[PDB]
This record gives C-alpha cells, structure tokens and sequence, in this order.
C-alpha cells in the first residue's frame, strides 16, 4: 500500500483568502492523481484529475500544481460552499487509497 | 495509471471519440448496417439497406480492400485535398469533423482507387504469367 | 516528405441527415398493432459524449410520417364496416322535450324515416335521436354529409382509444434522441443518445389542448418556428398536468337496424331517464397557476413588462374553434371559454365547467368528401385526462399596443405529434471513410 | 443525467453476508470501470475495489482477497457487491463510483452514487 | 506515336474493344451492377438484380477469386474447350465472340473451379497445422 | 318468412362462383425458398 | 426431373400436428378461394 | 370402444397429406477447435 | 442495358451496326390513335 498524508489536517481561513492543501505521496506518481471534495452527509464530488485538470463543471477558482510526489490544491478564493474535507487519491498502482483528509472551516 | 482492460461504448458511443480511438470500434459499427400496404414499404427498406450495404461492399471489393475494416492502398494522397498533418488529424478531431472537410473530396479519391485496383490487378496477372 | 497514402475506413461513426420509412412496434383499436414487431423488453439507449448535434422539430420528416401512418391507419380501420349509403333519406323530425334541461332544447331532434330491409322489396319505418350538428332542414331533414359523400359506420367493436406506438428505423439508420432538458426543438443539441426508437407516443387526436402527451421536465416549455410570427403556432408544453373531466351522463341506448343483408346500423333508441349536456370540469387553482407559469414564460419571449391576454377563438370550423376531442367512442366539441379569457399585468374546490356537444357525424382530418359516422355508446360515460400542453396563437402584435392576446388554435394534428417528436431525428450511417496514412499496401 | 442509484441501508449480525445493488443511469453501463469504495463514521475514505462491467474482470484490494466479491448483469444495468464475514470494523457507507477510465485506465472518480448504510453489531 | 494518357470509354464502350483492351475496363462495368402495384414491380426487379450480383460474387467467392477482377486459378485449361492460341483469342477478338463460342464449357469449369477451392481450402487447413 | 327467401339473406349477400372456374382439384407443390 | 437427396444416417424428429406447412397450406388455400370468388357477380338483388 | 365420423375442419384433410414433410432451415456458419493457427 | 439502333434508313429487324447503349430511352408520349400515326417522332432521311 502507497500512503498519502495531507497538510494541514485541520485549517481556518476567512472567505477571500487563499487556501494551499498538500498531499505527499511515499512512492512515485507521475500525474495519476485526484482532488476530491466530501461535505457532511454526501457522497464526493471530483475536483481534479490528472493532478492538473479541472473537472468540467468546477468554478475557476480552483487549481492543482505537481507531479510525482509533491501535489498542491490552491483555492485563491474561499467561498462559503468551499468549506468541507478535502482528498487526494492516487492511482498509479493497486491498491488505491485516499488522503487522510484535511477540513476547512471558516474563521 | 493502472487499468482492467477495455470498455464497450455502444453502436455510436465512439462518435465523440477521436479518430484513432474511434477507430478501436469499427467492427461495432459494421455488425448493426444490415439489421397488406405496409407490407411493401417494410420490404422497400429492408431492399434499400440491402441495396448501401452491397454498394458499400462493391466499393470496397472494387477498390481491393474487400473483408478489411482498414485497408492501406496505393493511391497517394494528393496535397490538396487537406493539408494537415497526422498530430491534428487522429488524436484531436473526430471522424464527423474529417467527414465534412473531405465530402466534398470523395468521388475523385473512388475513381483513383478502382482505377489503381485494375492496375494491380493487370500487373498481378502479368507476374503469375512468368 | 509527409509520404502519406490513402486509407480506406469501413464502420467509420459518421452519420448525414436523411429521410427514411420508419416502423412501428409496440408491446380491436384502429392503431393496428397486430401489424406491428414487439417491442423488445430491454431497449437499449446509447449515450453519445461529446456529440453535438443539430435538432430541428419543425422540418422534423419524422412528423410528416407519422401523420400519413397515422390517416393510413384510420383509413384501413373503416374499410371492412358498413357504408351507410342507404342512411341518405328525408327525416321526418321532432323535437326532443322530455325531461331535457334549459342547455339541451333543440340539441336532440326524433326522427323517423323509411330504411330498407334484409329484403330488397320491404321497407321499414324506424327512429332514431340524432344531434343538431349532424342534421340540416331541407319538419323534414337530412344528415349534414348527405350533399357531400355517404358516410362509413365505423365498427362497434374497433376502439378509438389511443394505443402508444414507437417508431423505428431500418439497418443502416440511427434515430437521435435530444436529452437536454430546457430545449426549445431548435438548435444544437449537446447531450445526445442514439435509441432504437422512441418512447411510446400515444396517438391523442385533439384541439386546443394537448392530452395524453409528454411532460416538460424543468418547467413549462415555449416552442415556435418563429415566435415574431403571428401566423406561426406556439406549442406549450406543461410540467405538471391539469387534470380535466369529462363526460356525456346521457344513459344512451343503441338499438340495431337491419338495413341489409349482413349490415346493421345503430340508431340511439330512447335516453334513459333525465337528458343533460355533455360537458368537462378543470380544477380553477390548477388552471390558473398553470396559466401563470406560461405567462411567465412567455414573458421571456415578449418583454417583462408586457401585458398577458388569453382570449377565445377568433373563429371558422367546429373542429377548431373548439376543444375537439374523443371520449370513450363519443366526440366531445368544448367549448374552452372558461379558459382562455383573462388578462395578467406584470407585477378552493370550485371548479371550471366547458359546456360540450356530442357529434356523430366526423370529418377527423381535414378532408372533404371523406366523412365517419360514430355509432352510439350504450350508457353514461365519464373520462380523465391530463392537459399537458397548449397549441397557442398570437394575436397580430402591432406596435401600436404592448398588449399581446392569445387565443387557442389547432385543428392540424401535425402539430400533435410534432410535440412528441420535438426531441428526435433520423439519420442514415456514412460507413464508408478515406484519411491518410503512413501505411503503403 | 449521470445517476448511480444503491439498494437501501442494511443492518446484519457478524459472520453473515451483505449484498450492494448499484444501478445506473444516464450512460452507457458497459462504457466505464465501477469503483466500490467505503467511508467509517468520521473517517476517510477506503476503496475495497472496482470491476469491469463489460468483461467482467475485478481488482480487489489484497486485504479483502478472499471476503468481498463484485459481479455485474448487464441485462439490467447494475453491478452486485457481496461482503460476506462481516464484522464490526465493516460499518460504514458504501459508495459505487463511476471511472471517467480515460485511456482504459484509472483517471477520476466523477460520478459517484448516493451510497448506502451498512450497520453491522451484536 | 505520343500520347497524353488514357481515356474513358463508358458503360460498355469496350464491348468492341478486343479482349485484352476491354480487360483495362473491368470496373467500369462492375460498378454499375447495382445501380401501389408499381411499387411492387420496381422491388422484384430491385431485389432479382440484387440476387443476380450476389449469386456472381458467390461464385467468384467459391471460386477462390472474391474481391478480385481478374484472378489466377490452379484449374488447367482443358483443350477440348478451345483450341485457339493466345496470339488469336486476346489481340484479334472481342470478349462477345468469346462468350458465344464457351458458353456451352461454362458450367463445368465452375464446378471444376469449386472443387479446386475447397481442395486448396482443405491443404492450407492441413499446412497450417504444422 | 307460401312466401320464402334465401337462408343467407339474414347473414350476407352471397357471391355467385363464376361459371368458368373450376373447382376440379389440381395438385400444386408446397416449396421451400433459398437457404431452406 | 425433381431431385430428392436420400440422406444417409440420418434420424429428424417429426409431428404431424405441429406442422405449420398444415396452417400455411389452409391460409393459401382460403386465400386462393376468396380471390377466384372477387371477380364474380355479387347477388345482392336476390334477396327479394 | 365407438368410433364416429368426423371433419368439418379442412386443417386435417391437409394433414393427412403433409405428414411426412417439414421445413427446416439450413446453419452454414459453424466453429470447430483445430490446431491450424492464422 | 437498353442498346439503341442509331442506324438511319433501319427497317426495324436484323444488324444494326451502329449502336449505342442508353442509360434509357428518349420520350415517348402515348397516343391513342389508328390508321395515323399522331405525334410520333419522324424518319430521319426519308420514308421508311
Ligand atoms: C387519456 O388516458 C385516460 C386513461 O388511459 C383515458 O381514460 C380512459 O379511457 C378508456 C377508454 O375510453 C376507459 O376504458 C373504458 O372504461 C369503461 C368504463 O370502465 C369501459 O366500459 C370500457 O369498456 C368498453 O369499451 C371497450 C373499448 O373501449 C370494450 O373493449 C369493452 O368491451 C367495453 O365495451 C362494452 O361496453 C360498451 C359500453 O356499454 C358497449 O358499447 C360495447 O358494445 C361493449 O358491450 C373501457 O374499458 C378508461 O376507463 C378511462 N380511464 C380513466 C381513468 O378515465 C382517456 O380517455 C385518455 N384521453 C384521450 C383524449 O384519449
Ligand atoms: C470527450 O472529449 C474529452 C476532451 O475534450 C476527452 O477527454 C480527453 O481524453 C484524452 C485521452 O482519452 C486525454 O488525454 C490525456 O491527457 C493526459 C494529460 O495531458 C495524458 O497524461 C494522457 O496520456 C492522455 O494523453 C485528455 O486529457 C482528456 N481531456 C480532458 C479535458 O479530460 C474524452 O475522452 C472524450 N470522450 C470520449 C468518449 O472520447
Ligand atoms: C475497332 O476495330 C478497329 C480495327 O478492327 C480498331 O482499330 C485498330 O486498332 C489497333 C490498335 O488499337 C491497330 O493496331 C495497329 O496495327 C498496325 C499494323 O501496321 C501497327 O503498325 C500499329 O502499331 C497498331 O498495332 C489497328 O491497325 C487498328 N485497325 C485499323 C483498321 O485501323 C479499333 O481500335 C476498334 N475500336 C475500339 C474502340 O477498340
Ligand atoms: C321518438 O318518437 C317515437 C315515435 O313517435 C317514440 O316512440 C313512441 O313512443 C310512444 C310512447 O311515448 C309509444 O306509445 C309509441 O308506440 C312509440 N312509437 C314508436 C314508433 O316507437 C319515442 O318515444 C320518441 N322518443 C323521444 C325521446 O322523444
Ligand atoms: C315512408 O313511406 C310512406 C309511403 O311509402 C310515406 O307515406 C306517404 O306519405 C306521402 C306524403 O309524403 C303521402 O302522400 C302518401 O299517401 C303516404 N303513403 C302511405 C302509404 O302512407 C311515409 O310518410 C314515409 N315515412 C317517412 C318518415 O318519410
Ligand atoms: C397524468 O399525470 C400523472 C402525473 O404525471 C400520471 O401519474 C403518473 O403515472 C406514471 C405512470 O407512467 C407513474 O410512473 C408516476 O409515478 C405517476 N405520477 C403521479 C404523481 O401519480 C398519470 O398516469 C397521468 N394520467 C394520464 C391518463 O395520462
Ligand atoms: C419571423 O417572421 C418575421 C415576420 O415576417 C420575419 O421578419 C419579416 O421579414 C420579412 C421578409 O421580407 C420583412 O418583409 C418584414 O418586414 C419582417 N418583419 C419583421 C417584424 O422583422 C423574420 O425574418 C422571421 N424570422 C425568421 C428567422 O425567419
Ligand atoms: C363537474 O362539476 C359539476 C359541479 O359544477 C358536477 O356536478 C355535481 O355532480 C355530482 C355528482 O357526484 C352531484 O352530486 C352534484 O349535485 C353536482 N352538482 C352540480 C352543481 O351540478 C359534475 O358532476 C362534474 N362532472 C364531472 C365529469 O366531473
Ligand atoms: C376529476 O376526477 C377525479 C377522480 O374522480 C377527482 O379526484 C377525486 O377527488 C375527490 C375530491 O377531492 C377525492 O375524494 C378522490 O379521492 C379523488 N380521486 C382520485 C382518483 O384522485 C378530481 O377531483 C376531479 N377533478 C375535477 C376538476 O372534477
Ligand atoms: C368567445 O367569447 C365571445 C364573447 O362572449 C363570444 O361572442 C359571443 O358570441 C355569441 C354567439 O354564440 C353571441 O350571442 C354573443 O353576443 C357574443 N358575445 C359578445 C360579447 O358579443 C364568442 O362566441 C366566444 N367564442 C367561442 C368560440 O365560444
Ligand atoms: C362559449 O361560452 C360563452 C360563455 O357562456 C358564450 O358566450 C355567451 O353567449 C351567449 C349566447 O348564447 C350570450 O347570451 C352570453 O351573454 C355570452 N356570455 C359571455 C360571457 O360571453 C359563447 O357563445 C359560447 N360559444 C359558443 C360557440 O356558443
Ligand atoms: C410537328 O412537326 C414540326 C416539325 O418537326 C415540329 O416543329 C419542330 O419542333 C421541335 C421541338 O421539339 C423543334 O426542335 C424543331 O425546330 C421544330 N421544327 C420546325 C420546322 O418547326 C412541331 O413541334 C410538331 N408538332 C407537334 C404537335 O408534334
Ligand atoms: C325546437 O326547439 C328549438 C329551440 O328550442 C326551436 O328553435 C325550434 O323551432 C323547435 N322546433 C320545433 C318545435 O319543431
Ligand atoms: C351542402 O349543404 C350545406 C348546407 O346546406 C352547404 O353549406 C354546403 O356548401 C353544401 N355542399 C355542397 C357540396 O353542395
Ligand atoms: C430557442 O430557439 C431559437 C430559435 O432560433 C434558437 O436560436 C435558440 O438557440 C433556442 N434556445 C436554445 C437554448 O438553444
Ligand atoms: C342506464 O339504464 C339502464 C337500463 O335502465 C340501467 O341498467 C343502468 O343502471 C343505467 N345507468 C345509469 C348510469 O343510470
Ligand atoms: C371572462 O372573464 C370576465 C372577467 O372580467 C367575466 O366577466 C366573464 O363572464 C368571463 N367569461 C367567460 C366565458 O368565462
Ligand atoms: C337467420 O335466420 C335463421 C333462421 O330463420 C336463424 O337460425 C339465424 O340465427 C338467423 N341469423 C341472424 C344473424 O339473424
Ligand atoms: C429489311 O428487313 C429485312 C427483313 O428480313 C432484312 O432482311 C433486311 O436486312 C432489312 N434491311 C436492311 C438494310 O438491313
């Protein structure tokens, strides 16, 4: 199993500000990434794959950034819907697994 | 990423497809081209999709591509009928868009291949003679 | 250098715009099915991604089509029924005035005439009660069709009632289904689907209202060939149905004259107790909020600050300056005045109640010279339905006034199944392809 | 009009056998991989697998090699998820999912279904 | 003497051709092969002109030649059916002339012609096998 | 009905079999088409 | 010259009663009778 | 045992002719194992 | 294929040695008539 931890676990921040979470990968992932977003009682919904392409249907102001281990999600706008947990999830080899998760909430 | 092998679209499902993966499912598309007054006009068009389906076949036969989904000939490809090159062709359009650039650049490309078929032909003939 | 060749595709996914005979499948009645493939229990609907395509349901062929089976059809059902040549005689006709209400007096009118019998050489003095519309004063009267054509019976034990019925197309055609909610009939369509055929659509034959049919999924759909047009009909489509009720409660008794040999027609003996008009009920809540939403929607379209009139008929025929329809066997004219008349400015348990009258004599489509006669149903009948759409015409649209009128329009049953067939087309597969390639035979 | 649709939420003893439905609608069944995947109350997520719908095949996650099997009826367009054995870690919901499976490999999971409550406890 | 290429004759208009030239026009006449009590006539003579083109394409199928205009086969030329030289039959005569004097040998190398098929179908199974 | 009518009268009119048609039995031959 | 091959070794299930030959020999005949009568005069008169 | 004339249905009078014949349709296509490989 | 005798001075039976073959024939209008012939089309060099 490849294990992915994710910075910061617990964060606040204010609508406007930027937000930076970063998902470390122990083994190597060239782009095989996903960005995930969970709100309390319902399923996920796809941000970004390939760790660098929106998902159609995603505002703007979401954007992914590395490869191979070092990923990072910026949200330069917070807005009061942006505020869940946040995942990444590799899919480079089997198993896959998900991010331990980190939850914005506002300040 | 890792994969569990490939998927199944459908009749069209690889319309929106680019040409290269659209042409992964040829054989999907060929399967499905051949299936007391209203008696006649169900047999008129069973006839008539009899009728393009043998008229697809003969072009192929007469053109030597007969029982192939792709078939390379010897004809080539004259620069004026599109001028883009294989990078914008197979991995960023679809075969409706190549469809309605080429139409009107179909005929001459028939006539050059039966005429190229009845050459190899002919020199077949000739070779098999020694 | 590029030393690219020709290469020939077969099963290539492109596919032309085309016309061809589509057939009908479904799982006594005048839409014969037994002429018709089962429908398979699993149709299979194939989501086309990323193809747009263009939708036109206002040269849609699939209409056209739909329209000919369709008279084909009514046509083939009255040819093995009784013509009713001999009918053509003078009437000797009385009014109906036993227990009859203030809204039926002169409606019903007892005639009694000569009729051949199974015999060439016998006569036979009978009755029948016949409607104001189907009889015209030559005390003596004759049927309406009689200076035009004779009149086929139609069989008694052929049902009217509207069957679904889905069209497919050969090998070689795909039908393309729209799935995009919101559209207008025109225009591209992004989420598309190829069906084998389409959903069951039920051949409802009215005017004014469409019943029986599809409903918008969003909200209430506004749909025109050219809605700056006033000559052209706007199609509305409702996302909740209205329901309408509505009945004959005349206890109608049929009785069987022998005018031939192996030939009988079927006169209306004697109503049954009290003689009231036949007439629909709609829910006035449901109506008005209904009325408010196409208001809405039709303020998109004309300006938000422009005044809403829904008014009546201007005029011409009974089959449109009324809500023509079939209930039961019985065709029902209604007349819709308790609709279509308010204004709207921008900004309980009672209910509507269409008085409605019962024709025999029916000229279905717009032909002359082709006339059914619709013989009597024994008893009471009541139906429901649901209103889910308006055929609408607008009313000049001159500068002069902001206001803009409405009033209701069909009679082209074109119309009817343009509304069900908005969503589809027919296209014929281009197998057949040529690219180039670095490959050399 | 992607919709992925589950049976309702099941409560069983340990040492039994539970059965997931997921069907779909909206697209082609047989044109993209089905993940399952599950998520414990106040956890993150864990993905138990994915399957073809078309071939068939499956890929299970080691540890439940052996437990949990995935089958699919392409008749009716569902994918079946049998967990047998279960115990009370095995609590939580469970998600089908469908792949955007770019490129016949694991790229998103873009759709995914409303999920479904499974309670396990003495 | 110079030339500035070749020409086009028509439907049938190397039917006075000799043998040898009216072979250079083989797609010419393929192509053109295929294409309320009226509507019935025209289908019968649809469909009996479909049935007659796939009967030729079966036989030529059968006969080992499918999709081919002019194709070799294993079967030796008996002399009883003719006689003549190849100086006098592709150079001096015409492909009606030809017709007239064999039509009374034709069936007998068809199935002569389907019996060599099937015999070479049964040892390319065999070699394959090795 | 010494007055009496025809016995198909009160189902249908009868058709007259034309004088020329035979009805002496021909054999005829029951025959599959192609592929059967 | 009617051809009839006699197949060797071969054994084919049979029955009579299931026989759709029966059925299409019996619409055919129907059928042949009802368009030798179309053309022929209809005695509707005599029903006097 | 009392056996009765019978008829009226002309079905039978054709079966009696019919019952030593049917139709079948012939299946061409067939798939065998073999060790020739293309 | 329908082959037309291009033939002048052609009596209507034996070779015709100039010939053509037409995708079909020119108009014909059907005249009702007898003992003239009315309408029809004319020889081209002399009567025949
Ligand atoms: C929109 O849809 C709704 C719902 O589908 C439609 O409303 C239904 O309409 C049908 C048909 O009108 C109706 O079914 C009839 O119900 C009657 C009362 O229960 C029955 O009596 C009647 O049976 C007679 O007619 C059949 C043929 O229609 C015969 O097969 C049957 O044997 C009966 O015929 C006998 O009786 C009659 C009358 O005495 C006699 O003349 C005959 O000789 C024979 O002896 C039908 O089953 C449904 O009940 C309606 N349902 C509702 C909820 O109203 C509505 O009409 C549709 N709208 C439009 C515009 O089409
Ligand atoms: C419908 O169109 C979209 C795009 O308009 C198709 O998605 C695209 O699919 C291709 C390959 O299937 C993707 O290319 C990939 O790019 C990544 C990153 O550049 C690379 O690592 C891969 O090797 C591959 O080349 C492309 O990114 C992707 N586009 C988007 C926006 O996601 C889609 O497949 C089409 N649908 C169908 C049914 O064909
Ligand atoms: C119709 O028939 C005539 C003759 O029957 C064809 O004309 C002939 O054409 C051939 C070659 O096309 C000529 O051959 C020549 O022979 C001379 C002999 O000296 C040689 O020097 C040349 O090099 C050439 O080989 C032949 O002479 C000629 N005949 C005549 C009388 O001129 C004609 O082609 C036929 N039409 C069609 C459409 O095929
Ligand atoms: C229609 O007219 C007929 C004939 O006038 C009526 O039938 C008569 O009814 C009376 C009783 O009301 C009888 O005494 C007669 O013997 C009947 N005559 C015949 C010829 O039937 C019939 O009642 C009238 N119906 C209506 C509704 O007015
Ligand atoms: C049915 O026919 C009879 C006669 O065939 C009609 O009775 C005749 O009526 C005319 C007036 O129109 C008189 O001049 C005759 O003297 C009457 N003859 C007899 C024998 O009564 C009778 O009116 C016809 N019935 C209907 C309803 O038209
Ligand atoms: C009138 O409309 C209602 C509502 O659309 C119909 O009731 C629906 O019937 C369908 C059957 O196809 C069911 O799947 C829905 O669940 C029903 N919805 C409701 C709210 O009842 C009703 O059948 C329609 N009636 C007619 C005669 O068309
Ligand atoms: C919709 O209908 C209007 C009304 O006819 C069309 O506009 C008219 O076009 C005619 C064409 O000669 C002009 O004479 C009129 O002056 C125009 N009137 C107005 C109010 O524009 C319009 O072109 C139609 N739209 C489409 C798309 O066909
Ligand atoms: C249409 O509505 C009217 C009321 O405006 C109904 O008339 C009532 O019918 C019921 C039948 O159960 C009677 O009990 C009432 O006495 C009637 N009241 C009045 C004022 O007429 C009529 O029945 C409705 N018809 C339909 C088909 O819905
Ligand atoms: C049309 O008819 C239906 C059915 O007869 C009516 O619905 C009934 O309404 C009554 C009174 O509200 C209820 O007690 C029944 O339970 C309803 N039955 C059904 C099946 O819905 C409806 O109200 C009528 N509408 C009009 C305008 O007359
Ligand atoms: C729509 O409403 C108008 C206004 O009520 C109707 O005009 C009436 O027509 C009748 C003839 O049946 C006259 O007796 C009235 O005097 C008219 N009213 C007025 C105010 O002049 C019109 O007939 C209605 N249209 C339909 C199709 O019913
Ligand atoms: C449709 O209904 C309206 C409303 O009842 C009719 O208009 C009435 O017509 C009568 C004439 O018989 C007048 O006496 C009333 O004053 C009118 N009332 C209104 C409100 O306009 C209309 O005539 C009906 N349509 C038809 C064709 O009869
Ligand atoms: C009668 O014959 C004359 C002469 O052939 C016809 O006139 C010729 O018409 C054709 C049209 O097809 C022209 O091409 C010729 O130039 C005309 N020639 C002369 C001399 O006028 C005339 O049309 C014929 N009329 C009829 C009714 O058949
Ligand atoms: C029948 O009644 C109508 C209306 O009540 C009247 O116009 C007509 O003159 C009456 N006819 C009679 C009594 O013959
Ligand atoms: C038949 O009569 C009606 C009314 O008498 C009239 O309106 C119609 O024009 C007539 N039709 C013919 C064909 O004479
Ligand atoms: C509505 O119809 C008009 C007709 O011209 C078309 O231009 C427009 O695109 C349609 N609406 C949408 C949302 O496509
Ligand atoms: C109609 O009349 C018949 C005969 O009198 C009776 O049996 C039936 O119940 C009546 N129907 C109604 C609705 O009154
Ligand atoms: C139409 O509405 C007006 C309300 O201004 C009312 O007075 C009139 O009676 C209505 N007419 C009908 C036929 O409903
Ligand atoms: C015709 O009359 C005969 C005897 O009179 C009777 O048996 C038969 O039922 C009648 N048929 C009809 C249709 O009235
Ligand atoms: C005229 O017809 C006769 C009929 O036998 C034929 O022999 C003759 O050849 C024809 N004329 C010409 C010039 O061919």
């Amino acid at each position: 199993d490849i294990q992915l931890t994710q910075s910061p676990s617990f964060l606040s921040a204010s609508v406007g500000d930027k937000v930076t979470i970063t998902c470390r990968a122990s083994q190597g992932v060239r782009n095989e990434l996903a960005w995930y977003q969970q709100k309390p009682g319902k399923a996920p919904n796809l941000l970004i794959y390939y760790a660098s392409t929106l998902q159609s249907g995603v505002p703007s102001r979401f954007s992914a950034t590395g490869s191979g281990t070092h990923f990072t999600l910026t949200v330069s706008s917070l807005q009061p819907e942006d505020f869940a947990t946040y995942f990444c999830q590799h899919m480079s080899s089997y198993p896959l697994t998900f991010g331990g998760g980190t939850k914005v909430e506002i300040k | 990423a890792v994969g569990i092998g490939a998927v199944f679209l459908g009749f069209l499902g690889a319309a929106g497809s680019t040409m290269g993966a659209a042409s992964m499912t040829l054989t999907v598309q060929a399967r499905n081209l051949l299936s007391t007054v209203w008696g006649i006009k169900q047999l008129q068009a069973r006839v008539l999709a009899v009728e393009r389906y043998l008229r697809d076949q003969q072009l192929l036969g007469i053109w030597g591509c007969s029982g192939k989904l792709i078939c390379c000939t010897n004809v080539p490809w004259n620069s004026s009928w599109s001028n883009r090159n294989l990078s914008e062709i197979w991995d960023n359009m679809t075969w409706l868009q190549w469809d309605k650039e080429i139409s009107n650049y179909t005929q001459i490309i028939y006539g050059l291949l039966e005429e190229s078929q009845n050459q190899q032909e002919k020199n077949e003939q000739d070779l098999l003679a020694l | 250098a590029e030393n690219l060749w020709v290469t020939v595709y077969y099963g290539v996914p492109v596919w032309k715009d085309a016309e061809t005979t589509l057939f009908c499948a479904s799982d006594h009645n005048v839409w014969a099915t037994h002429a018709c493939v089962p429908t398979d229990p699993n149709p299979q609907e194939i989501h086309l991604e990323n193809v747009t395509e263009e939708f036109n349901m206002w040269k849609n062929n699939m209409v056209e089509q739909m329209h000919t089976d369709i008279i084909s059809l009514w046509d083939q059902s009255l040819k093995p029924c009784v013509k009713l040549t001999p009918l053509c005689v003078t009437l000797q006709c009385t009014n109906v005035t036993n227990n009859i209400t203030d809204d039926m007096r002169g409606e019903l009118k007892n005639c009694s005439f000569n009729m051949t019998t199974e015999l060439r050489d016998k006569k036979q003095k009978v009755y029948s009660l016949f409607y104001r519309l189907d009889v015209v004063q030559i005390k003596e009267y004759r049927l309406i069709n009689c200076n035009t054509s004779a009149c086929t019976q139609a069989c008694p034990k052929v049902s009217f009632e509207p069957i679904p019925i889905h069209y497919c197309a050969p090998a070689g055609f795909a039908i393309l289904k729209c799935k995009d909610k919101k559209f207008n009939g025109t225009g591209p369509c992004p989420s598309v689907s190829t069906v084998q055929c389409t959903h069951g659509i039920k051949p409802v034959v009215s005017t004014q209202l469409l019943l029986n049919g599809s409903l918008a999924e969003e909200e209430v759909m506004i749909r025109s060939e050219n809605i700056t047009n006033n000559a052209k009909n706007i199609l509305v489509q409702f996302n909740t149905p209205v329901q309408i009720n509505c009945t004959r409660p005349n206890n109608n008794t049929r009785k069987s004259i022998r005018i031939g040999p192996g030939q009988a027609f079927y006169a209306t003996g004697d109503i049954i107790g009290d003689i009231r008009q036949a007439h629909c009920n709609v829910s006035k809540a449901t109506w008005n909020e209904t009325l408010g939403k196409v208001v809405k929607q039709l303020r998109k379209h004309f300006g938000n600050n422009t005044i809403i009139r829904f008014a009546n008929s201007s005029g011409g025929d009974l089959e449109v300056t009324t809500h023509s329809f079939n209930c039961g066997g019985e065709f029902f004219y209604c007349n819709t005045s308790g609709l279509f008349n308010s204004t709207w400015i921008s900004n309980s348990n009672d209910s509507i109640t269409l008085p409605c009258r019962i024709k025999q004599i029916i000229n279905m489509w717009q032909r002359i010279g082709q006339c059914m006669y619709a013989p009597p149903i024994q008893g009471v009948i009541r139906c429901v339905s649901n209103i889910t759409g308006l055929i609408l015409t607008r009313d000049g649209g001159s500068t002069n006034s902001t206001t803009e009128t409405f009033r209701p329009g069909g009679g082209d049953m074109r119309d009817n199944w343009r509304s069900e067939l908005y969503k589809y087309k027919v296209v014929k597969i281009e197998p057949l392809g040529v690219a180039p390639t670095r490959c050399k035979r | 009009q992607e919709v992925l649709v589950q049976s309702g939420a099941e409560v069983k003893k340990p040492g039994a056998s539970v059965k997931v439905s997921c069907r779909a609608f909206g697209y082609t069944f047989t044109g993209n991989a089905l993940h399952w995947v599950r998520q414990a109350p106040g956890q993150g997520l864990e993905w138990l697998g994915w399957i073809n719908p078309h071939s068939g095949d499956t890929t299970t996650s080691q540890k439940f090699q052996g437990r949990v099997y995935m089958t699919r009826d392409k008749s009716i367009n569902t994918a079946f998820l049998d967990v047998t054995r279960l115990t009370s870690d095995d609590t939580g919901i469970y998600y089908c999912a469908r792949d955007k499976y770019y490129g016949n490999e694991a790229v998103g999971m873009d759709v995914w279904g409303q999920g479904t409550s499974v309670t396990v406890s003495s």
